RNA sequence: GGAACUAAUUCCGUAGGUGAACCUGCGGAAGGAUCAUUAAAGA
RNA sequence: GAAGACUAACUACUGCGAAAGCAUUUGCCAAGGACGUUUUCAUUAAUCAAGAACGAAAGUUAGGGGAUCGAAGAUGAUCAGAUACCGUCGUAGUCUUAACCAUAAACUAUGCCGACUAGGGAUCGGGUGGUGUUUUUUUAAUGACCCACUCGGCACCUUACGAGAAAU
């Protein structure tokens, strides 16, 4: 009565996760009771569920989601949050999705999301209680659905070339109208 | 209320716990310091 | 809502209106009542049409207790949806966006106002008065122009506002043609609309569009159903037979290679007659 | 007031003789009725099963196979080869940055005159001591690699009857002869068949299909 | 061990499709979506609804003769978003914990060797 | 109508426009505020 | 299954072109720079009024094409606001042939040819040198890689015995 889910691990995010590995697998195997094998040669994490030691069928699915969250370049603490809270989901989109940008136009666009010293990127997460990853052309979001929808609109407003200030306005508008509720 | 650009030390799991769990926890400790100082002044 | 920071300008608009002491003046968009108070002293009645209830209340307050208060009537709401009374002359200072519907409401008003003095944008106003042989010249120009003659009266720089607008502003005068020429408005507009969609592209190019051929055929088939005239069997698509009929009309009248951008009112009247006489209508 | 499930008859699907497990899956039809029957529907269906489910072994996690149904015999419907794919997730991981990708393909015939177009992909690998990260070949390199791959593929397709190519692909001998003739041009890593499709099969021949099944 | 079918989850925004078929695909077995289990238009995609549709689908799934299932999750695709909708992972999470033993799940969103002009124009769409 | 009773971001080129205090499509420019991580053929 | 457009990811402002510009692949056609060069000619050259070749998007003439997006036009509702002023239909157009126009912040917002003045590590192309590495077969030959050098590229770093109002 087993179950086997196998997730590929990206090479760029492979080193940080392997280094924290010792902090990584214990909350799974010990707090959730699960089997976490790791094939270094194939760079693939293997999550197996034992019927005798697994109380919840959903926990095996939850473990795969936690590994993927860290896979997407999120923090270990953020990955831990996915196991703890169900309402937390990840959204990924391509800048080319919202507005076809070439070369430097794309580059600068990314900066408008990050901002000087991350200031533009950090403000959206705090006012939307979320976690964002700015990969290449991919942007990832992590958090509650209602939180992510507001965060996605703010990120899209940036990627459309709207000035950061305007986005701050919309941001404190939304964060106010939601933290109020 | 003004949003803070500086990264929140509390994690997403941690912020939810605070919501899951006087006027304010920081403001009362401001009020408690400042009355201990005033009685020293008097 | 912007205000005229130029107090020595309203006087020129009032002069160009050529007020008689017996006149009923329609003022559309009175704003804070800067022109209204001056109009009231020179005319028999001022019918002021204002959308904003706040501005209407302030306007009542401004004339309150003055000897000319009783000669002001304030009509509240959207002027487009307003049944307008008789008026001898009109002054306008309403938002530019309405200006486009508003002109054709004034032109089609039953008994047209003898004269009107209106504040539009620099581009709109230039279109209203544009003549054939001009790049601006278009449907608006010719639609407005057949019904009445329009004169461009002064240029108004943006700095004469508080706050100032981005585009430059002017004042064009419109006098309704009396009596207006006996041509159906829908028929005149339909022929004019097809040619302009591309002024530079010849008439024969404008009438070779699929949609245009379909329209003109359907209307010719309607005319022939009305008069009991038989249509010979079309070898294939009807639009191909109507193509020959449209091309014969354009060749007969000398219009195949002519363009809307350089055609006058008499040119359009002649072309419309040539299609109508052959049983082809644009309405 | 009907219910579709309580009318159809369950059927059994059997994989080709040259496979680790003959058993594959079950399907729903519609009672063989006078006028429109269960016999006609089963013949044209195909099934995509990952050969790791079909070989057991996991060193085969990618690589998907098309099994088409051709003949049927009472609760027992057989299948033959209909193509091979890769997996989308495996393909995405292989396309790493700062390396040349190389693809080549040929349309070619077999013995039992199926006609097919087979694919092939490979990437330039870094020399295990190399200071420079990009490790990009030289177009002249690329041109030559494809011509040799193209050379090797046409040799395998003509030699293989159809089923033999099947027996040829599974242990991936193709993948290695490539690397062998190649390593004299430029390094290269991965190197797989990647995808093969069928586009012109001969004629039924009920006799040949029975021979594959055991 | 089990009887295998195919799960196949299309999760776009503004709605999430779950529906299981025979392993060949030709003959299906029960569908139901997120638009079906709430009425509000605006709430057609949300995980809450997908969970409800995962529940219904699980019922009929085991009501016929299916006990297990492989899933093929999928976004809109084409010249569209390319990213997984909200209620697709939530539609799989609610389907995973239902007894139906799973096995091997890949992504199948249609991705072009790019082209056909995207919609929206130079200005672009959603804001 | 009468008479009782109760109740109480900026810009360029180009093209077009009838809800044009100007806007919109196509292509450009910046004369517009880069945080974070980054050897994993780490055979 | 059809139609037309496009060439995602790899992608690198690198790499190529006089510039506009050029990104699936293969075939053909002619072209080019750099390098190598104990080859050849021997001043044939530099820069250029006049004159001429090419030239992004839109736009124009005449055919074709007309999937998409979509100036014009017509519409949606217009609520408290507009922090989150768009949505729909869609003509021309967008693509192609033959011809026009003939200008862009056509920008490094910096004539051309040559010659001198200062340091460093990367990289693209070419060539030279090595009892360098790796590929095995029986050593080679190849190839890819490493080190030193040298022409010619696209760039960055640090600075001055230099320049500037200062960024540089």
């Amino acid at each position: 009565k087993f179950e086997s889910r196998k997730i590929m691990v990206p090479p760029h995010r492979m080193t940080p996760l392997r280094n924290s590995w010792t902090k990584i697998y214990p909350p799974l195997v010990e707090h959730l009771k699960l089997q976490v094998r790791m094939n270094l040669k194939t760079k693939s994490v293997e999550l197996r569920t034992n019927p005798k030691f697994t109380t919840d069928p959903g926990a095996l699915q939850k473990g795969a989601d936690f590994i993927k969250a860290f896979t997407l370049g999120f923090d270990l603490d953020d990955s831990i949050a996915l196991l703890r809270l169900d309402d937390l989901y990840i959204e990924t989109f391509e800048v080319k999705d919202v507005k076809t940008l070439t070369g430097d136009h794309l580059s600068r666009a990314i900066g408008r999301i990050a901002g000087k010293d991350g200031k533009t990127k950090f403000a959206i997460e705090n006012a939307t209680r979320t976690r964002i990853v700015l990969a290449d052309s991919k942007i990832h979001i992590l958090g509650g659905f209602t939180h992510i929808r507001m965060a996605r609109e703010s990120v899209v407003s940036l990627i459309l070339g709207s000035p950061p200030g305007k986005v701050y306005g919309n941001l404190r508008t939304v964060a106010s109208r939601l933290k109020e509720r | 209320f003004e949003l803070s650009d500086v990264k929140s030390s509390k994690s997403l799991a941690e912020i939810y716990e605070d919501d899951y769990t006087a006027l304010s926890e920081e403001l009362q400790k401001a009020h408690s310091e400042i009355s201990e100082l005033y009685a020293n002044l008097v | 809502q912007h205000i005229l920071k130029n107090p020595l300008v309203a006087q020129g608009i009032v002069d160009k209106a050529q007020i008689r002491p017996s006149d009923v003046v329609l003022e559309v968009g009175p704003g804070t009542g800067n022109l209204t108070v001056r109009i009231l002293e020179q005319a028999k009645n001022v019918v002021a049409v204002e959308m904003d209830p706040r501005m209407a209340a302030e306007l009542t307050k401004r004339v309150r207790g003055t000897p000319v208060e009783k000669k002001l009537e304030i009509m509240l709401g959207d002027f487009m949806k307003t049944e307008l009374p008789y008026f001898d002359i009109c002054i306008s200072n309403t938002p530019y966006q309405i200006s486009s519907p508003l002109v054709f409401k004034l032109i089609n008003q039953p008994r047209p106002p003898r004269v009107s003095i209106l504040m539009f944008q620099r581009e709109f106003a230039l279109r209203l008065l544009a003549r054939p042989g001009d790049s601006l010249y278009c449907r608006l120009s010719a639609n407005v122009q057949m019904w009445a003659n329009v004169t461009h009266i002064m240029k108004v720089g943006k700095n004469n506002f508080r706050p100032p607008p981005q585009v430059e502003s002017s004042v064009v005068r419109l006098e309704i043609k009396n009596p207006r020429p006996q041509v159906d408005y829908n028929e005149w507009d339909g022929l004019l609309r097809i040619v302009f969609v591309r002024k530079n592209r010849t008439i024969s190019a404008g009438f070779k569009s699929t949609t245009v051929m379909d329209i003109l055929e359907k209307n010719y088939k309607t005319f022939l159903a009305m008069n009991n005239e038989m249509v010979d069997d079309t070898k294939g698509s009807m639009h191909d037979v109507v193509k020959e009929k449209i091309d014969t009309v354009l060749k007969e009248t000398d219009l195949g290679d002519k363009r809307a951008g350089k055609c006058d009112q008499n040119d359009f009247l002649r072309l419309l007659y040539a299609f109508h006489q052959v049983g082809i209508h644009f309405s | 007031v009907v219910d579709p499930f309580t009318r159809k008859e369950w059927f059994d699907i059997k994989a080709p003789s040259t496979f680790e497990n003959r058993n594959v899956g079950k399907t729903l039809v519609n009672k063989s009725t006078g006028l429109k029957s269960a016999s006609d529907a089963l013949k044209g269906r195909v099934v995509e099963v990952c050969l790791a489910d079909l070989q057991g072994s996991e060193d085969h996690s990618f690589r998907k196979i098309k099994l088409r149904v051709d003949e049927v015999q009472g609760k027992n419907l057989l299948t033959n080869f209909h193509g091979m794919d890769f997996t989308t997730d495996k393909l995405r991981s292989m396309v790493r940055k700062w390396q040349t990708l190389i693809e080549a393909n040929v349309t070619v015939k077999t013995s039992d005159d199926y006609v097919l177009r087979i694919f092939a992909i490979a990437f330039t690998r870094k020399q295990a001591n190399q200071v420079k990260r990009h490790s990009y070949a030289q177009s002249s390199h690329i041109r030559a690699i494809r011509k040799v791959i193209s050379e090797i593929l046409t040799k395998e397709v003509q030699g293989s009857t159809l089923a033999q190519l099947t027996s040829k692909l599974i242990p991936e001998v193709i993948n290695k002869e490539i690397e062998n003739a190649t390593k004299d041009i430029f390094p290269l890593q991965n190197i797989h068949v990647r995808k093969v499709k069928l586009l012109k099969q001969p004629k039924f021949d009920v006799g040949a299909l029975m021979a594959l099944h055991g | 061990s089990q009887v295998f079918g195919v799960a196949r989850i299309y999760a776009s925004f503004n709605d999430t499709f779950v529906h299981v078929t025979d392993l060949s695909g030709k003959e299906t077995i029960a569908r139901v979506t997120g638009g079906m289990k709430v009425k509000a238009d605006r709430d057609e995609s949300s995980p809450y609804a997908a969970m409800l549709a995962a529940q219904d689908v699980a019922a009929k799934c085991k009501e016929v003769g299916i006990t297990a299932v492989h899933v093929k999750i999928r976004a809109t695709g084409g010249t569209r978003t390319k990213t997984p909708g909200p209620g697709g992972q939530a539609a799989l999470r609610a389907l995973a914990r239902s007894g139906l033993r799973i096995g091997r799940i890949e992504d199948v969103t249609p991705v072009p060797s790019d082209s056909t002009r995207k919609k929206g124009g130079r200005r672009g769409r959603r804001l």
